[PDB]
């Protein structure tokens, strides 16, 4: 009762029979912008259940041997269905977000991935090893698309800040013991109130292993992690023509 | 009408709406059946029903 | 009188069928409400338990999100009588001039409706089944021709004499029913009422009729019900001469007032005998059609 | 609270640990035969406790390569107990039954037995196999005793209908994951008040691997299926002398 | 003006932030109450699910 | 009488007087229909309507 749990948004329904509850990251639910906090004058669009329903994005293995990756919001879904054509076609948006994280093993398997949200993740390089360049990331890096990137220092988080404190930030463990998955609601956070989906990544997904994998030779070996998420009141504004980039 | 019941359906917890001009009800047109179903009977003849909510095996 | 406790607190007698479930009126499909997002722990619609033997009890409703629809659909055209209240080719009479069959203007035809498949398959959904019917004869010559013929069909029930020849006394019909009919009028059309000694006629009979060891010789009979017999169909030219022209008698049969206990899986074998569910062995076939590979249409 | 049970019937008590709750069939629970329903005109006898308790009749062995099997009703207890006496010694008989199968492995094993009621369960042959030759099936196959009988084309049931389509009879699947048992009610079931035990057989039960056995080399191979059943509310009238057939 | 029941049980446009948590007044750190032993089964604080 | 609602017709904002002998409605005759018209739907579908005294184009 805790344990069971089934999400439906849109013509999309998740269930699982070994969930950990859900956060409600900040301890609020995703709303609308008011007419108060608002600025822009044009009357936005809000598709609704064609925009606001579950993308599975993604498939990573888990390895023994895994560093951990991050995925950028929502840049993951720009290109993706009727809310990719939307964020592509107007200037404003905004959203909050369901993200389901997804990864079974057995009874007999055994790791703990940490599942955190970290509003405006910059990364940072190592700046040329010797910390005497400044160097930055490249585009590929701050904004991976579906694909996620694979975390090269997971312990400072590629941005010299500790993963130790990574959890003062909206979170959830997949223990494989007790459960196989992880559900974070995460509502539209900004400091202004609609933005570009494209210049702008307002947090970014991190699935990274503390407890690393493992299990006897002659149990299944691949372990997969899959992301799916699901956009939540999302509105757009600035109408033009479709820009990518 | 003042006729005998001979048809195979009297008594049935169903009525119909027939025609007849002979003294035996058999003898009527098949007429309209009244439109009640039970399919319980057969999707869900379980001695102590479980919700749509619930988990079935609990 | 009762003085012992068990037997005062005893249900031996209880003659109540207690009945888990009960038929609601549903004229139309059912609609479809307006639905939104649940994202709940504890609720779980989707997940079931098919073990239990009880259908998923999951709607579109709790799985999508779904809008109002107010659906006015019928659902009276798939009740019983309008299924089977449909007049079906059941018996075949052949009356020819020269021939092995029925050579002598004359032919007994016992009832059973199980030698035509369309109709075979459709009653044999249920297990029993009480209904009233109504039988049409059309005669004619074997190209469909319509000749200035006399006929009698008489119904003898179990017990009543067969006739054996054209002239047979059993003609005199003075108790059986009767129809004299001529090929030129249209089809003869009757009424025939529920005849069974059982409550109903039932399609599958698993035992025999009679007592007895059941040694191979006697094993034709295992399955024969004679509450199902209801006797025999027999037809004549009206003459103590031979007539002119062969002729055809095809029996249609119509049910009404139909009630059908225990459906039972469909036929998915070809028929082979009548009254008995003897297949082909050597050619059983998948019930529908085939494909090279799971993974590809 | 679904999975555990107890039915006690008579001196007989049999419990389970790993139920799926009770099918009742066609939803209605066995009665005993009203005084407008009945025909015959003595008074009926109704022995009560010492013919309605359950017998253990027949266990079979369930194999990677079974076929299924069927017994038919009454005729598996006509010679058992004081239920076969009466049976015997009284030309009329009617009763309901409860149907409890039992199957039981480890949570390493799996597979799954569809367990079904078909009432008026006539057998066919193959009729010579081309199809041309009206021949029938023996007595021992139509009423084979407390032994029951092995199917020769399950697919077909014995008989030209899709066993895919048995479950709109009543049933409850064995699914080793799940369950160990099946438990179903069924009423008197006929066309008449009551009938002959002998020549007449109500209903055939079958239970028929859908999912096959299988287990890794070295967990315990001997899985058993076990068949338990107790007439309910039975009534015999008709009195004379013992026969058998 | 909105006919089909689908926009009148419409929840687009909801401008307010429900909030699971509340902010209480705190000027000074929680006391201590006065605790015994306790014995019982079902009850346990100390077991979690982090 | 008592028939089913079989008809092309039945819902019609016109109403009409047949005859029938069966159960189902699209058996009777054709009968009378009411004689309602509405031309401006094809002949005048302006959004702002003008008066024939005026000058259609001002
Ligand atoms: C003057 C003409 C009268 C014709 C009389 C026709 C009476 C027919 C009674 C309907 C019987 C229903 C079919 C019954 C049983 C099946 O055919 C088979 N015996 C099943 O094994
Ligand atoms: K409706
Ligand atoms: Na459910
Ligand atoms: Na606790």
């Amino acid at each position: 009762s805790d344990r069971v749990a089934q999400l439906t948004i849109g013509n999309s329904t998740i269930t699982t029979q070994e969930a950990a509850n859900i956060i409600v990251g900040y301890g609020e639910w995703p709303s609308y912008c008011s007419d108060s906090d608002a600025t822009a004058v044009d009357k936005p669009t809000r598709p609704d259940v064609s925009v606001n329903r579950f993308y599975t994005l993604d498939t990573k293995l888990w390895e023994k041997s895994s560093k951990g990756w991050y995925w950028k919001f929502p840049d993951v879904l720009t290109e993706t269905g009727v809310f990719g054509q939307n964020a592509q076609f107007h200037y404003l948006y905004r959203s909050g977000f369901c993200i389901h994280v997804q990864c079974n093993a057995s009874k007999f398997h055994q790791g703990a991935l940490l599942v955190a949200v970290l509003p405006e993740y910059v990364i940072g390089t190592v700046a040329g090893g010797t910390g005497t360049e400044d160097t930055h990331p490249p585009y590929k890096q701050t904004q991976p698309g579906a694909d996620g990137f694979e975390l090269q220092h997971p312990y400072v988080l590629d941005a010299g800040i500790p993963i130790s404190q990574l959890t003062v930030c909206p979170h959830q463990w997949i223990n494989l013991r007790t459960n196989n998955c992880a559900t974070i609601i995460v509502p539209y956070i900004n400091a202004l109130p609609f933005d570009s989906a494209l210049n702008h990544c307002n947090f970014g997904l991190l699935v990274v292993p503390i407890s690393p994998l493992d299990y006897d030779q002659g149990a299944t070996p691949v372990i997969p992690i899959t992301i799916t998420l699901a956009p939540m009141c999302s509105e757009f504004a600035g109408l033009r023509q479709a820009v990518t980039q | 009408s003042h006729e005998n019941s001979n048809s195979a359906t009297e008594g049935s917890t169903i009525n119909y709406t027939t025609i007849n001009y002979y003294k035996d009800s058999y003898a009527a047109t098949a007429g309209k059946q009244s439109l009640k179903q039970d399919p319980d009977k057969f999707a869900n003849p379980v001695k102590d029903i479980f919700t749509e909510m619930a988990a079935p095996l609990k | 009188g009762d003085r012992v406790a068990d037997v005062i607190e005893s249900s031996i007698g209880d003659s109540v069928s207690r009945a888990l479930t009960h038929a609601l009126p549903a004229p139309t499909g059912q609609n479809t409400q307006v639905s939104s997002h649940r994202l709940d722990t504890g609720k779980v619609p989707a997940l079931q338990a098919a073990e239990i033997g009880a259908s998923s009890n999951a709607s579109d409703e709790s799985m999508i999100e779904t809008r109002c629809v107010l659906n006015s659909h019928s659902t009276a055209e798939t009740t019983l009588d309008s299924f089977f209240s449909r007049a079906g080719l059941v018996g075949e009479i052949d009356l020819p001039l020269k021939g092995t069959t029925n050579p002598n203007g004359y032919a007994n035809w016992d009832i059973d409706i199980t030698g035509y498949a369309q109709m075979r398959r459709k009653v044999e959904l249920f297990t029993y089944m009480r209904f009233d019917a109504e039988f049409t004869f059309v005669a004619c010559t074997p190209t469909g021709e319509v000749v200035p013929q006399l006929l009698q069909y008489m119904f003898v029930p179990p017990g009543a004499p067969k006739p054996d020849s054209r002239e047979s006394l059993a003609w005199q019909t003075a108790t059986n029913p009767s129809v004299f009919v001529k090929l030129s009028d249209p089809p003869a059309q009757v009424s025939v009422p529920f005849m069974s000694p059982a409550s109903a006629y039932q399609w599958f009979y698993d035992g025999y009729p009679t007592f007895g060891e059941h040694k191979q010789e006697k094993d034709l009979e295992y399955g024969a019900m004679p509450n199902n017999m209801m006797g025999t169909f027999s037809v004549r030219t009206v003459g103590t001469s031979k007539s002119k022209y062969p002729l055809v008698v095809r029996i249609y049969m119509r049910m009404k007032h139909v009630r059908a206990w225990i459906p039972r899986p469909m036929r998915n074998q070809n028929y082979l005998f009548k009254a008995n569910p003897n297949y082909a062995g050597n050619s059983i076939k998948p019930t529908g059609a085939s494909r090279t590979a799971i993974t590809t249409l």
